[PDB]
């Protein structure tokens, strides 16, 4: 809300896994805080021990296909978008009633 | 100056029949008019020569 | 029949010939109740006309009009159109705003315009740019009469393209120019023909508004129909030397033939409805206190005077006679191209630009550029008979071939290229952006001096 | 097509395989759906793919 | 801290956020030489690959026929402004009012 | 100071009314220096008499408002179109108040006519609206006309890309005809029963009298049809159960005449607002010329914006009609035009009526048959569709796979190997 | 499909002198040597070969 | 001849604000055209001089 | 915040050098300051293995 009224309908909340020809997630460049321009960022909520549940939001860098695939519908679609990690782990299994 | 569409697009679209059952070329002529389903096929191009 | 003639003020075109259009016409004189009232009106108000309707309508039973226009009224021609839904008789239409395009004529009127339709009209326009090859391209259309059937079949044409014309996304205005959203909708154009659909004063007004912000460039191209620019002989101001207009009042081609070969369709479909039916004088009597055998329906081929004069099915002429103009640089509509039966013939088929448009714009854009035939740098191919498009990756080039071996006279063939160099000449030209002028060589190869003579 | 040695070449190309494509799964309702379509048979129709 | 400074947060800002495509807005304000200059050297020695709209100059009090248009060619995400206070009420005034 | 407004209306009792209406608008609408004067045409049955009385009070009166105030002419034309037409050599606006149909509504066809009366357009967005509530999609079309059946079909392709979707069936025809019982035969064999008619009252007789004859006034034939429909003969051939629509206030005349009265002076007002305004001349004496400010009070007309009015918020939209019109939902129960729902704005009003069906009960009955015989077309594709000719007649041949499995074939009908 | 990419105008003006009605045409023409070359699917000129 | 007279207040007793109209005299002054003078013609780019 | 050249180039910009007789890789980028020659070696590039 800019304003009192405002469509912001574009906004596209994005989770992947990691997939070694199509999702390369890798560290930022440690000498200018700077993901390299073909890759796009990403954010991973580590947590801080296995005790607790909250953590933080590692920052790191993403190229591959489906990152190639992403930009070139953000290109085409001209959406705007959040990417993140998810932690449970793999694609998808229900465990009774409980993806 | 119209193109229309002949053949069996021709006739499904006028209500002639329901179902074309046919290695159906998915793309994005046919997209932008009807909608579509998942491939059954997963088939390429190449050349026949002697 | 009886038929009447009455005109305005156009050509400065005298009514004796008028009155003298009855001896030497008609010789084989089928029809023996045929003649004609000829006179002549100073003013174009429709209530006039609409009078003269009434007094010539019992005046002995006339069932005919000839009328032409020299002012820009189309109003008058849908006033005549609802008489002729009245009256019920044929009535002609001949220049000025008798005959200009109105929206969407209807059956129960037998009013009839010479000329083709604003569609047609395009398609010659279309046929223009097709043989200059000019495929990136402007649209804007305001809210003039006629405007859904002419966009409609722009894009009908736009996505039916052999070609693949480039068609800019239309322009529009819902209003006059407001100088806030208007402006912004103007410089969003960055293609070659810009084309305008509105009336006359309303095309000053934009031509103005262009100049005033530097888009009456000689890239930016203007190509106006008859019924955006209105009046030959009226030329306002604002307009860049060498805009592009089609028209059919031409000067050689008078109002006078017109109008003959206008009776000449009246006493031909008189005869021809004569020798099938017996009553044909059938009009109403008297305008005060208020469907069998007519010509609406009936003279869809007619050849008269050996020229093609026949009737399309929404009322027009099947082919008419069409006039492409420019404009100089002495501020004259000089006529350059002519219509043939079927296709388009064009004279200019080398293109002057007139360079005169401003205090100054040069010619630095454009580049004499000659080369030889290599086969894997300049290959050279015929154009297509069947498209008369050279296809969008190739690019035109003109060569001045000689016909004999001891002459001096040499026509100009049109080939297709590509090739290597035609890419490198492309990919210049999209990253300096610049404009090519491509042409052939006709002395021979590279280069020798030849005693001084390369 | 990374095999340090190239000493691995599977059996066949999917011939006795189930042989199924890769898609994105979108929430049952939304709009995008068609535009997504039309990007994809676009991006696979013109050799970009 | 300068202007050379405080553009170079704001330049780490934009860095650690990842938004390349930005514009620039510059009125005639005092220091607008420097400024751009240094946006200039920044940018334009950068490794990052920053995606820089050309700099869209006001002059005096608009006009709303070729300011408006200088605005409207504004498709980026980042809008950098440069101007005074009351100039950058009248600035957002004219932004709201053109969306 | 003084400014005629040219009206086409006859009773004493309305002209009273808009002389008071009048004397409202220059009463409290600031210290501008106008007075107002009223014109007014009566009946006469011959058209050309009518245009010719018409141009000669509008040449002679120098008016600014012009409003058409006859629907029910004994000429069955219905042709208010000569005023427009000679108003259109100055473009003047004539502001009517009668017809409903989409070939007045064209800004190119009538050159600057606007009004406040709706067409049909409207009535298929209200359609359009009703299938929203009730969550249908498959139609069939059946409209008698083509001049104002285009831009039915332009409408309703409009509301099809608001669904982002397609009908199934569009048709028209030649009225006068009677066998049009066919089309609706072959309209049978589709997946939807919903009907949507726009006719003249002769075409809804016929094809009432065919849905009488071809049993199309049974269970679950979902009927729609408008204003021309529910008359004459046509009225006493519907079926019981059909829905109707009908805009509130239009046939009571003094108080959209009272709407019209407070939109054109609040309109005049506007206007002369501002400086160098121009008027109309008289075309008898030397002005051929068009009037210069035509756009302009276009431009202050189409864009004038209104927050009063007997029959609500008026409001004038992209062809110059009535946004958001109220309407009612009518149904025909034994004879008898029954009310059942009303419809405001984006939202229907059903009230506590019942909405009987032409079916069973009151409920909406669904249409869309559950479709158990499909049609396959196909082409004799050579690894796909193997075509043998039959043994003896018909019968196919019931050999086996290498496997033991047995090739079960289909009895298809082909065509020729070329067709031309 | 290639009428629609950018470089196959050559190759299109080639492919619309000789269109063939059915595919058993060009089985036929390419077995008689009136043809050379066949742009088809893949898996069924594997199992015509 | 134009409007929005303007007029700088008195900043030394009970005026602290800003002349908002600066960018107006600017348009005034910077935008002005010249066909007369003793030394001749003055006439102004984007700095102002001569 | 600004970048320079240097090397051969830093060398022959200060004036210390008059002619950079070397068969350089002619770049878009040193040619978009100072002027070179016509290249007479025609010459690729190649990976070194063993
Ligand atoms: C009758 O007319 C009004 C006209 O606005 C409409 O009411 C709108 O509908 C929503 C429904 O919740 C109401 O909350 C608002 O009062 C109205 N909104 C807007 C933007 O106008 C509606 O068509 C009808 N009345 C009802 C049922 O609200
Ligand atoms: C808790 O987390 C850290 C990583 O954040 C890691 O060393 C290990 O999982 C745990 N050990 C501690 C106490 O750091
Ligand atoms: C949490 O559990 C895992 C698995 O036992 C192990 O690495 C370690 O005990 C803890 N540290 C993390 C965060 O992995
Ligand atoms: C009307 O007639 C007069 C001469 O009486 C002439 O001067 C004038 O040009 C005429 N009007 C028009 C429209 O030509
Ligand atoms: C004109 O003649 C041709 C050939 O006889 C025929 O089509 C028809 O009689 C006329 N044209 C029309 C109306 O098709
Ligand atoms: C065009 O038509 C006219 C009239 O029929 C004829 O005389 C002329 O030869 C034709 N020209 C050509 C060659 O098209
Ligand atoms: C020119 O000379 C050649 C060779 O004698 C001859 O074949 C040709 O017909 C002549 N005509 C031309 C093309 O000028
Ligand atoms: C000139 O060329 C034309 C066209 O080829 C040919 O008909 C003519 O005979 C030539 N002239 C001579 C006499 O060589
Ligand atoms: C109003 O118009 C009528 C008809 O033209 C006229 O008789 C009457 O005098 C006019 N009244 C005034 C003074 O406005
Ligand atoms: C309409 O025409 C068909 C033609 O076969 C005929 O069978 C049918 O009886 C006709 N119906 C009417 C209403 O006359
Ligand atoms: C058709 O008529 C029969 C008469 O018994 C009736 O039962 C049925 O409901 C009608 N509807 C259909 C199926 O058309
Ligand atoms: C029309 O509406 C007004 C105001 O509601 C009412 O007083 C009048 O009686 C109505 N007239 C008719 C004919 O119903
Ligand atoms: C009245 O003057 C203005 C300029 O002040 C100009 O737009 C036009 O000439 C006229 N029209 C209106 C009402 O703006
Ligand atoms: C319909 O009638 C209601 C009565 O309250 C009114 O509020 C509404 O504005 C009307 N709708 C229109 C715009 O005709
Ligand atoms: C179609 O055409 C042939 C023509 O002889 C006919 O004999 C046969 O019945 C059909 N055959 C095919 C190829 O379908
Ligand atoms: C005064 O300022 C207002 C607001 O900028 C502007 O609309 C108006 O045209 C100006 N008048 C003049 C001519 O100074
Ligand atoms: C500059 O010098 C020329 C030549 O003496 C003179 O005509 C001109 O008036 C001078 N410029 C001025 C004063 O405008």
């Amino acid at each position: 809300s800019f304003s009192d009224c405002e469509p912001d309908d574009n906004h596209l909340s994005i989770v992947t896994l990691e997939e070694a020809p199509f999702v390369i997630v890798e560290d930022i460049d440690p000498l200018t805080e700077t993901c390299v321009r073909n890759t796009v960022p990403c954010r991973k909520f580590v947590k801080i021990n296995n005790s607790t549940n909250e953590g933080m939001n590692v920052k790191k860098c993403c190229k591959g296909f489906c990152i190639d695939i992403l930009k070139k519908l953000s290109r085409t679609v001209k959406f705007t978008y959040d990417l993140y990690l998810v932690t449970n782990g793999k694609h998808g299994k229900k465990v009774n009633n409980v993806w | 100056n119209k193109k229309e569409w002949n053949g069996m697009m021709g006739e499904l679209l006028s209500g002639q029949a329901d179902m074309i059952v046919a290695p159906l070329t998915i793309n994005n002529e046919r997209a932008q008019y009807i909608e579509f389903s998942k491939p059954f096929k997963y088939q390429g191009l190449t050349i026949l020569v002697k | 029949l009886n038929i009447a003639v009455l005109l305005g003020h156009s050509h400065d075109v005298t009514e004796r010939e008028l009155r003298n259009l009855w001896g030497p016409e008609q010789a084989t004189g089928l029809p023996l109740d045929v003649n004609v009232v000829a006179l002549l009106m100073n003013r174009t108000d429709p209530k006039s006309l609409i009078t003269h309707v009434c007094d010539l309508m019992s005046g002995a039973r006339i069932h005919g009009l000839v009328f032409g226009d020299d002012t820009d009224q189309e109003a008058v021609a849908q006033m005549l159109d609802f008489i002729s839904s009245q009256t019920f008789i044929p009535i002609l239409g001949i220049s000025g705003g008798a005959s200009m395009i109105m929206a969407d004529k209807d059956p129960t009127s037998t009013f009839f315009q010479f000329g083709a339709s604003i569609q047609q009209q395009a398609t010659v326009m279309l046929k223009i740019m097709q043989d200059y090859d000019w495929h990136v391209f402007s649209l804007v259309t305001t809210i003039f009469p006629g405007y859904r059937d002419f966009i409609s079949f722009i894009k009908t044409t736009v996505d039916n393209s052999f070609v693949g014309w480039d068609m800019q996304n239309v322009i529009t205005l819902d209003t006059s120019f407001e100088d806030a959203k208007t402006q912004v909708q103007l410089k969003k154009i960055h293609s070659s023909v810009i084309l305008l659909y509105c009336s006359k004063d309303e095309a000053v007004l934009i031509l103005s508004e262009a100049r005033s912000l530097g888009l009456t460039g000689y890239d930016f191209f203007w190509i106006v129909p008859s019924l955006v620019s209105g009046n030959t002989e009226l030329i306002p101001k604002e307009f860049p030397s060498g805009l592009i207009s089609v028209s059919y009042d031409d000067w050689d081609y008078s109002l006078e033939a017109r109008v003959r070969d206008g009776l000449g369709i009246l006493t031909t479909a008189a005869s021809s409805m004569l020798e099938k039916f017996s009553y044909i004088p059938e009009a109403k009597a008297s305008c005060y206190g208020q469907p069998l055998h007519t010509l609406h329906q009936f003279m869809v081929n007619v050849t008269w005077d050996g020229k093609d004069l026949s009737f399309t099915e929404e009322g027009y002429q099947v082919h008419p006679r069409l006039v492409v103009i420019v404009l100089n640089k002495d501020r004259e509509w000089e006529k350059v191209g002519k219509w043939e039966n079927q296709t388009l013939s064009l004279r200019h088929a080398v293109w002057p630009r007139y360079k005169s448009f401003s205090d100054c714009e040069p010619d630095d854009n454009h580049l004499s550029i000659v080369t030889l035939e290599e086969a894997p740098f300049v290959i050279v191919e015929d154009i297509d008979p069947l498209t008369e498009t050279c296809v969008r990756n190739t690019v035109p080039c003109r060569k001045f071939v000689k016909i004999n071996n001891s002459t001096n006279e040499g026509m100009n063939v049109k080939k297709c290229c590509k090739g290597f160099c035609i890419d490198i000449l492309k990919k210049l030209s999209r990253t300096v952006k610049f404009t090519y002028d491509l042409y052939l060589v006709t002395n021979g190869k590279h280069g020798k001096k030849v005693n001084n003579v390369w | 097509g990374r095999d340090e040695g190239c000493k691995l070449v599977t059996i066949g190309s999917g011939y006795i395989f189930a042989t199924t494509g890769y898609g994105i799964a979108l929430q049952k309702g939304s709009p995008w759906k068609r535009q997504i379509d039309l990007a994809l048979l676009q991006f696979v129709g013109d050799g970009e793919m | 801290a300068s202007i050379q400074q405080q553009a170079t947060v704001m330049l780490k800002i934009m860095q650690d956020y990842d938004w390349h495509v930005f514009s620039l807005v510059t009125t005639i304000f005092p220091g607008y030489r420097d400024f751009i200059s240094f946006i200039k050297t920044t940018v334009d020695n950068s490794f990052v690959g920053w995606d820089m709209q050309n700099v869209i100059t006001l002059d005096t009090s608009f006009e709303d026929a070729k300011t408006q248009v200088q605005l409207k060619k504004i498709h980026s995400s980042v809008i950098l402004l440069y101007c005074s206070k009351d100039e950058a009420v009248l600035i957002l005034s004219e932004a709201r009012s053109l969306g | 100071k003084i400014v005629n407004i040219g009206a086409v209306l006859s009773t004493r009792k309305h002209e009273q009314m808009f002389r008071e209406a009048v004397n409202q608008a220059n009463k409290r609408h600031g210290s501008w220096k106008i007075q107002l004067n009223a014109t007014s045409v009566t009946h006469k049955p011959n058209a050309i008499q009518m245009a010719l009385s018409v141009c000669e009070d509008l040449i002679s009166s120098q008016v600014y408002a012009i409003l058409v105030s006859h629907p029910p002419t004994p000429n069955d034309h219905f042709t208010p179109t000569p005023v427009s037409y000679t108003a259109g050599f100055y473009r003047i606006p004539v502001l009517g108040l009668t017809t409903r149909m989409s070939i007045y509504s064209d800004k190119s066809i009538h050159l600057s006519f606007l009004r406040t009366v709706p067409p049909y357009s409207h009535q298929s967005s209200v359609w359009f609206e009703m299938m929203r509530v009730y969550n249908w999609n498959h139609i069939i079309l059946l409209v008698s006309d083509d001049h104002e059946g285009r831009a039915a079909q332009k409408r309703l392709e409009t509301l099809l890309e608001e669904r982002e979707s397609k009908a199934e069936k569009v048709l028209q025809f030649d009225p006068g005809t009677k066998n049009v019982t066919a089309l609706l035969m072959e309209a049978r064999e589709l997946e939807a029963r919903v009907i949507i008619l726009s006719a003249s009252e002769d075409d809804a007789a016929t094809v009432y009298r065919a849905a009488a004859m071809l049993n199309m006034t049974g269970s679950g034939y979902v009927w729609l049809v408008g204003e021309r429909e529910i008359s004459g003969n046509a009225l006493r051939y519907a079926p019981d159960g059909i829905i109707g629509l009908q805009l509130i206030n239009g046939k009571n005349e003094s108080a959209h005449i009272s709407d019209a009265v407070g939109v054109v002076a609040q309109a005049v007002h506007e206007l002369l607002e501002k400086e160098n305004i121009t008027d109309p001349p008289r075309g008898c004496v030397g002005n051929t010329n068009i009037w210069k400010t035509g756009p302009l009070f276009k431009r202050v007309l189409m864009s004038s914006k209104y927050a009063d009015g007997v029959t609500g918020r008026v409001e004038f939209n992209e062809d110059g009609d009535r946004k958001f019109a109220n309407y009612s939902i009518m149904n025909l129960q034994n004879r008898k035009l029954v009310q059942v729902g009303i419809y405001n704005g984006t939202h229907v009003i059903p009230n506590d009526r019942k909405i009987i069906w032409p079916g069973g009960e009151t409920e909406k009955p669904r249409g869309y048959q559950m479709s158990t015989r499909l049609k396959i077309v196909t082409i004799h594709q050579e690894p796909f569709v193997y075509v043998k000719p039959t043994m003896s007649d018909g019968t196919c041949k019931e050999e086996f796979t290498v496997n033991g499995d047995p090739v079960k074939k289909v009895i298809c009908t082909g065509p020729n190997d070329t067709s031309p | 499909y290639f009428r629609r990419q950018v470089e196959l105008s050559t190759m299109y003006r080639h492919m619309e002198k000789h269109n063939y009605e059915s595919a058993a045409e060009a089985i036929q023409a390419v077995r008689d040597n009136k043809l050379h070359a066949f742009i088809w699917d893949s898996a069924v000129l594997e199992f015509e070969a």
